RNA sequence: UAUACCGCCAUCUUCAGCAAACCCUGAUGAAGGCUACAAAGUAAGCGCAAGUACCCACGUAAAGACGUUAGGUCAAGGUGUAGCCC
């Protein structure tokens, strides 16, 4: 019957079914999920089975000044043009069918290391288009509400960077995806450390710190060495502008305390600047590859003092057992010094 | 919960018109009637006959103009005549709309026996009410 | 931009190190002013402990 | 080619001289004495960091240090014209009731801002969302009270360090001076020690405007000619 | 591979520019095949070409 | 096959809460965000409310969100999946 008829939006709600039950708590998979496809995009107003040609419709309304009469086309001419548009409609759905290469981060199926783009412009014509976005965790949290219960939430890690010094972190937080890493990643640009950099490519000294029961013990580096760290803490050393240096991530290994304690560590680190207007001497780097030349890397912009640092005998300093051990050779590990892809 | 003829809200992202945003207890209050006939009057006769035509006119003015109506339709009938108008979009050309009004108020005249006269107001784009 | 890690440095620090790694464009119409005439202490945030064991102000009676 | 030599002639200019504006003379040791700037609260109400500026405490009661008050007030002042001159928002926050209607007034008549109310959250953190995406933030805060109603510190020290706001602050013995750029340790109580701040603040804000207009007419009238 | 992927990319120990990218500028050392992923097929080849 | 759904409804509701977008607090954890002599919240929208119907400003109707019970209905009709076609 003609009046039983429903239109397109009534039948593909009904035939998706996105709204039910058995998409309200987890009840239902994602694998059968099926997509709306709109059957109006190739069709044309005026075209039939029978193949009619109306004038100023199908066709044009005048040919060679005068004005067409309806027409027919062929048995053959209808067939080729249902033949074409049989064509079209299979390349269209070819192209759906593609998968784009979606470069991926540290897993297959892993968010972390995966590049969101620059963040997003301010309103009053702010652009970021030099830093560069990269995600570092994405959790799926849960809270207890009374009318639904459970209440599924995103909790993301970013951290942003232009690559000079200045990057910062940010966590997201929304009930959808999109949402979590648009907050992080907007929220990360307004929180951002400067880092000093030694040579524009390592750190200035051995860093060893304890952010809660996370110990990062990051050592400077000479060029060409890479970044031989954890994998968290080479994309944000990628972002800071980093390329060669060593750490290692022992306690716990909460990707929160890791990012916090990072840039903790880094940001607290004293220049050779700094050190020689402190204690008013030159700072003299002696190079192994350049023999005995003293290279004067830093000096005091005031007042240079007379009197020699005292020179204590043996120095008071502790010592890390995993370094001495090292030195010693009495560190047997079949997972260090690994041939790696270059980082 | 009541459902009749009721858009549910959403993000606030979904355009609704003003018909859209009215719930069927303000169809007399702040919204009228898309159909104005005599049917339904006290004592008058032919109150079904009047409603099957309405609703195949708004069926046959949906699939006639494929994706240019940008609103329901308003059917009025004064004695003998019928009159249908009409808000659509600016996107079909507008030979391929004059074509459509002479087919449709041709064919419509042949089909239930009166003059059928189709009133076109063409809008930019949809008129949104609001955004639930 | 701006930084909003109030507890990092101080804002003369944070924004001298934005001006120079050129995240900020311009920099404030205080930063001038700032460097001309700064303050005895740098403003850095700093967290007050409790003192413990023998540890005593020294402010002093006034006799 | 004309820009360069303007700011040159009257936006670095003021900043080669130790005291362009002449703050000097607004002030003297005297004068903050007769106020009674150096009366701080009781001992037991001190706070750990102020006791750098403490001169010592008569009978219990912390005697603000006024050698340390004149050379913090000197560069405060100074740091006020200098913002002033530069055509800076300058903007007074205080939360003490018995001077809010004397810190409006002082505001309303230099030409500048006053929020003696409650400080609702988000005024400097969410400025964009509160006011408008065009909204300018104050170039300076002068807190009269860094101390809100609960004897703790004013949210907006915390905010305006966040926005990269420079801050002046009277700070008294029981008050957090680590945020404020520039603390200037006083009696933040006695209407003598306010009154004292208000005519201060006033007058360097007024001058400084005024020299700017000097400056400029001058730098006009000679450009024709 | 990166050689092996490109047809027009000829390991010869005259194609000076290509060999350089396979050892470190900063201490001279040709770098093993985990590191730029190179098959041990033409890593032998490099390393030939390079001495 | 209502445990795939649209459509139309029951129920708490003889409720007042659901909230996008931001901001701040927790050392940047799940999360949390009020004090008026105010101490971090600002909040579009939806519901309540207000308006409207009936004989009033009263009362009764109507209205009543987001969600809860895979609550009811493949037998109003339409329809995804599977099955039947002497
Ligand atoms: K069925
Ligand atoms: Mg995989
Ligand atoms: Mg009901
Ligand atoms: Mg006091
Ligand atoms: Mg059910
Ligand atoms: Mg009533
Ligand atoms: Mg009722
Ligand atoms: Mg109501
Ligand atoms: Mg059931
Ligand atoms: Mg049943």
């Amino acid at each position: 019957s003609f009046f039983t008829k429903l239109t397109a939006d009534e039948l593909w709600k009904g035939a998706l079914a996105e709204t039910g039950a058995g998409a309200k708590k987890g009840r239902g998979k994602r694998t059968k999920k099926k997509k709306r496809k709109d059957l109006n995009r190739g069709q044309i107003i005026g075209e039939g089975r029978y193949g009619f040609l109306w004038p100023g419709l199908n066709v044009p309304l005048m040919k060679n000044g005068a004005v067409q009469t309806i027409a027919q086309r062929s048995k053959e001419e209808q067939e080729k043009v249902e033949a074409d548009m049989i064509q079209q409609r299979e390349e269209w759905d070819r192209k759906k069918k593609m998968k784009v290469k979606r470069e991926r981060g540290w897993s297959g199926n892993s968010w972390g290391g995966i590049s969101l783009g620059p963040p997003d412009p301010g309103p009053c014509g702010e652009t970021y288009e030099d830093f560069d976005t990269r995600i570092l965790e994405v959790r799926n949290v849960f809270t207890m509400t009374a009318k639904e219960g459970r209440k599924k939430s995103i909790r993301v890690l970013v951290a942003v960077g232009n690559g000079k010094g200045a990057a910062g972190f940010s966590i997201g937080k929304a009930t959808d995806r999109m949402d979590a890493f648009r907050k992080a990643k907007n929220r990360a640009v307004h929180h951002l450390h400067y880092i000093e950099r030694y040579e524009d490519h390592t750190i200035f000294h051995d860093i060893s710190l304890r952010f809660k029961r996370t110990h990062i013990k990051m050592k400077k580096q000479p060029k060409g060495y890479g970044l031989r760290c954890h994998r968290a803490i080479i994309t944000i050393c990628r972002l800071i502008g980093i390329k060669d240096m060593y750490a290692k991530v022992s306690g716990s290994i909460n990707m929160l305390s890791l990012t916090q304690g990072l840039f903790r560590g880094l940001s607290r680190q004293e220049t050779h600047q700094q050190l020689a207007d402190k204690k008013g001497l030159h700072v003299v780097e002696i190079r192994e590859e350049c023999g005995p030349l003293p290279i004067v890397v830093a000096s005091p912009r005031g007042p240079l003092r007379k009197d020699p640092e005292p020179e204590d005998e043996v120095p008071d300093v502790k010592l890390d057992w995993e370094d001495v051990k090292t030195a010693q050779g009495m560190k047997r590990s079949v997972w260090s010094n690994l041939k790696r892809a270059a980082t | 919960k009541n459902r009749a003829a009721r858009v549910r809200v959403s993000k606030g992202d979904k355009p609704v018109t003003y018909e859209e945003a009215h719930a069927p207890h303000y169809i007399a209050h702040r919204k009228g009637w898309l159909s104005l006939h005599t049917g339904n009057l006290d004592g008058e006769d032919h109150a079904a006959e009047r409603t099957v035509e309405d609703v195949f006119l708004r069926k046959f003015m949906w699939g006639t103009f494929p994706g240019c109506l940008a609103d329901q339709l308003v059917l009025k009938r004064r004695g003998n005549q019928l009159e249908i108008c009409a808000v659509v979009l600016r996107q079909l050309s507008p030979h391929k709309y004059y074509f459509l009004v002479g087919y449709s108020e041709t064919l419509l005249s042949y089909f239930y026996k009166c003059p059928v006269r189709l009133h076109l107001q063409t809008v930019p784009s949809k008129v949104v009410y609001k955004y639930l | 931009a701006g930084s909003r890690l109030e507890t990092v440095g101080s804002i003369f620090s944070r924004t001298r190190d934005l001006v120079r790694a050129g995240v900020l464009k311009e920099k404030p119409l205080w930063f001038d002013v700032y460097d001309a005439f700064p303050p005895l202490r740098e403003p850095v945030f700093q967290r007050p402990r409790v003192r413990y064991g023998k540890a005593k102000a020294p402010i002093q009676d006034i006799w | 080619e004309d820009s360069t030599d303007f700011n040159d002639k009257i936006l670095n200019e003021p900043l080669k001289h130790s005291d362009f504006f002449n703050v000097k003379e607004l002030f003297s040791v005297r004068s903050l004495f007769d106020a009674r700037v150096h009366l701080g609260h009781k001992a037991g109400c001190r706070h750990r960091f102020m006791e750098p500026y403490i001169f010592g405490s008569r009978l219990d009661h912390d005697i603000i240090d006024l050698e340390q008050t004149a050379t913090h007030l000197q560069l405060a002042l100074n740091f006020t014209a200098h913002m002033a001159y530069r055509k800076g928002i300058i903007l007074f926050i205080s939360r003490n009731r018995q001077f809010s209607y004397l810190i409006e007034n002082m505001a309303r008549d230099c030409g500048e801002y006053a929020h003696t109310r409650y400080f609702r959250g988000g005024m400097l953190t969410n400025a964009r969302l509160l006011f408008g995406p065009t909204v300018r933030l104050p170039d300076l805060i002068i807190f009269l009270h860094t101390l809100n109603n609960i004897f703790e510190p004013h949210v907006a020290v915390r905010d305006a360090a966040k926005m990269n706001i420079p801050t002046v602050g009277i700070v008294d013995t029981n008050c957090n001076p680590c945020l404020i750029t520039y603390p200037v340790p006083g009696n933040d109580d006695s209407p003598l020690a306010v009154h004292l701040y208000c005519r201060l603040f006033q007058t360097a804000i007024t001058r400084a405007k005024e020299k700017r207009q000097q400056v400029e007419a001058l730098y006009r009238l000679q450009g024709q000619k | 591979c990166p050689i092996c992927r490109d047809h027009k990319l000829h390991v010869d120990f005259r194609n000076v520019k290509l060999l350089e990218q396979f050892v470190c500028a900063h201490t001279g050392i040709i770098f093993y095949a985990p590191y730029t992923g190179v098959c041990v097929k033409q890593h032998k080849r490099l390393t030939q070409a390079i001495q």
